[PDB]
């Protein structure tokens, strides 16, 4: 950690950060900035203009929450500066000056969007060396193999990416604005509809823990949510943190089903299978037939037990009857962008691509897009 | 001295001496930033015991009043922030984003509330503490519980003596 | 693009071989630890025994003569192959060989004018039938 390189994936809802050669990220917290919902009743007695990360999610019942990430894509710079500020100094604790740091990008981020982040860690930050990694890039490198499709389920974003041999078809490219966050607010809705009142910023941390441990994506919703009803065979318990122990039925696989039926949250889309099946069919015809073999998953909301098989199932009812279809979904997929930048940039090999402070000064900001994985 | 000054004292000597004493059990960062927080509550118990015998002031007098509350919260929050590699992170958070419930002597309405919001976000914190120690040591789970119990006396006491804000003498 | 690993002295050598088909298979190693591609096999292969190349428990990169009717002619095409088992290798092992594809493919063509007809990605030997490695250089 004296000189380490530093690993920077920040995700729509999630910062995920670390050092080079770790295998998993040290530091993990919300993307988001909190500010007073009123102008304030008293002076001082603490009050700070702007939290970040958790301290805004702890005092969210007294603020008003903002991302400086907005569909997938780095909007408020300012608010994103001071996450970047927060991760350096407050969660990794190191002075940036002295690491080379490495860069995650969302799917279809404009050039421009690069050379702001660029221009923002050289001379705001200034890092001594830069790189810039594309998201669905890393973790299909991860799986093993350099064409699929991926599945990137996130906290505020879902993408499917084709990629063929390392380059992503921008053009091919889908975004669904729903994904992690949605589904946890999803989860809170239908326990309050149910009987239970999960409401305190707290309550919500709990909701999400719910969801992480015991939901799961039926193969056959509609015969689950009939075994659901007749028999208690899918309820599971599950302890709060102070020991009471709540029982969770159908919730469990109604919450994800939202993935694949955007309209149980009343949102007017399709589904993540039809996307998939939508971002292979505007590529061209020829390659269609190693993305069907290909649909890697990332990402945090990948993580449900059956997802995997279901997403097998939907692809197949879409695609020609002789298509081969695969789903590949890695053990370490919740972490696979990040542990992807972390053994690149680890490695001997990595220490000349990186795009050094002299090398930005002299040739200008086209060298991101020159300097390329 | 009047019923509300007796009652904030039964306070200081009740959940906040629990608090003194869990904190004192595991010690080191723990330790230190309760006595900070005890700073605070003594200060208050001062300023409820000059507006129990004094009406309502204004401005500079009233910021004077006020002034040392708020600058013992944000020592309390000063030290949490100098100690970001602290084997007690959640402790001193829960701690740190909850201190300003003392701040609820300014309010010109609603103080109940106030202190509620407070003390959940105490417990996005505390809740942390519980799920990493409850099977390490139980003075940790008692931390929790001795901490919190400060918020919920606080606020008992709030709608007993000063429902609609702090109660300054009429005469 | 990719992580550009040094090709060893004997891996080169053997690449050369096949270019000139005086051999007709050789498998690729990296060499993780030291960040190199190093020589594995250049064993006897016709296509029969192909599958019996693709280790199942490890990744590997593989040149391929194949040898095939196609239209009337008789070619003797390059075919390159990134064989991954799956979960038997580990995630740095995996993030290797798929980094490590494109410079070695660069480096090939540019230095022996190997003329790779294609590349593809298998799962197992088992798949490697003459059937699919037809319908994968000669697609439709
Ligand atoms: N085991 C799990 N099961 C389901 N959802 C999970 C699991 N682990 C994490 N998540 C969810 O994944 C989301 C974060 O995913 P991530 O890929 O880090 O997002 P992003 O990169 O967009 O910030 C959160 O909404 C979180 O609750
Ligand atoms: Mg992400
Ligand atoms: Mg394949």
């Amino acid at each position: 950690d004296e000189t380490t390189a530093l690993v920077c994936d920040n995700g729509s809802g999630l910062v995920k950060a670390g050092f080079a050669g770790d295998d998993a990220p040290r530091a993990v917290f919300p993307s988001i900035v909190g500010r007073p919902r009123h102008q304030g009743v008293m002076v001082g007695m603490g009050q700070k203009d702007s939290y970040v990360g958790d301290e805004a999610q702890s005092k969210r019942g007294i603020l008003t929450l903002k991302y400086p990430i907005e569909h997938g894509i780095i909007t408020n710079w300012d608010d994103m500066e001071k996450i970047w500020h927060h991760t350096f100094y407050n969660e990794l604790r190191v002075a940036p000056e002295e690491h080379p740091t490495l860069l995650t990008e969302a799917p279809l981020n404009p050039k421009a969007n690069r050379e702001k982040m660029t221009q923002i860690m050289f001379e705001t930050f200034n890092v001594p060396a830069m790189y810039v990694a594309i998201q669905a890039v890393l973790s299909l490198y991860a799986s093993g193999r350099t064409t699929g499709i991926v599945l990137d389920s996130g906290d505020g974003v879902t993408h499917n990416v084709p990629i063929y041999e390392g380059y992503a078809l921008p053009h091919a490219i889908m975004r669904l604005d729903l994904a992690g966050r949605d589904l946890t607010d999803y989860l809170m809705k239908i326990l309050t509809e149910r009987g239970y009142s999960f409401v305190t910023t707290a309550e919500r941390e709990i909701v999400r823990d719910i969801k992480e441990k015991l939901c799961y994506v039926a193969l056959d919703f509609e015969n689950e949510m009939a075994t659901a009803a007749s028999s208690s065979s899918l309820e599971k318990s599950y302890e709060l943190p102070d020991g009471q122990v709540i029982t969770i039925g159908n919730e469990r696989f109604r919450c994800p089903e939202t993935l694949f039926q955007p309209s149980f949250i009343g949102m007017e889309s399709a589904g993540i299978h039809e996307t998939t099946y939508n971002s292979i069919m505007k590529c061209d015809i020829d390659i269609r037939k190693d993305l069907y073999a290909n649909n890697v998953m990332s990402g945090g909301t990948t993580m449900y037990p059956g997802i995997a098989d279901r997403m097998q199932k939907e692809i197949t009812a879409l695609a020609p009857s002789t298509m081969k279809i695969k789903i590949i979904a890695p053990p370490e997929r919740k972490y696979s962008v990040w542990i992807g930048g972390s053994i690149l940039a680890s490695l001997s090999t990595f220490q000349q691509m990186w795009i050094t402070k002299q090398e930005y000064d002299e040739a200008g900001p086209s060298i991101v897009h020159r300097k390329c994985f | 001295a009047v019923p509300y000054v007796q009652a904030f004292d039964s306070l200081l000597a009740n959940p906040v001496a629990e608090y003194l004493k869990m904190s004192k059990e595991i010690g080191g960062d723990v330790q230190k930033h309760a006595e900070m927080v005890h700073t605070g509550l003594k200060l208050e118990r001062a300023l409820l015991a000059t507006a129990s015998q004094s009406q309502q002031p204004a401005g500079n007098k009233l910021s004077d009043l006020l002034a040392p509350i708020s600058e013992q919260i944000q020592e309390v929050i000063t030290f949490r922030e100098k100690n970001r590699g602290s084997k007690f992170f959640n402790h001193l958070s829960a701690v740190s984003e909850s201190i300003q419930a003392l701040g609820w002597v300014a309010l010109a309405a609603k103080p109940g509330p106030f202190v509620k919001e407070m003390n959940d976000a105490a417990m996005f914190y505390t809740n942390r503490v519980l799920k990493e120690y409850r099977d390490v040591d139980k003075k940790h789970v008692d931390w929790v519980r001795a901490y919190l119990s400060i918020w919920t006396e606080l606020q008992a006491y709030i709608k007993e003596f000063h429902t609609t804000g702090l109660a300054w003498s009429k005469t | 693009q990719g992580v550009a690993f040094p090709i060893s002295r004997d891996a080169f050598q053997a690449l050369e071989k096949l270019s000139k088909k005086q051999l007709n298979y050789v498998q690729l190693e990296i060499d993780i630890k030291n960040e190199t591609i190093i020589l594995a096999n250049t064993e006897n292969t016709e296509l029969r025994d192909l599958p019996k190349r693709i280790p199942k428990d490890s990744a590997r990169y593989h040149f391929f003569l194949y040898k095939h009717s196609h239209e009337g002619d008789y070619l003797e095409s390059v075919v390159f192959i990134y064989s991954m088992p799956g979960y038997t290798c580990s995630i740095r092992e995996r993030m290797l060989y798929s980094s490590c594809k494109s410079p070695l493919l660069e480096i090939v063509e540019r230095q022996l004018q190997m003329d790779v007809i294609r590349k593809i990605e298998i799962d197992n030997g088992d798949e490697l039938t003459a059937d699919f490695l037809y319908d994968e250089v000669h697609p439709k």
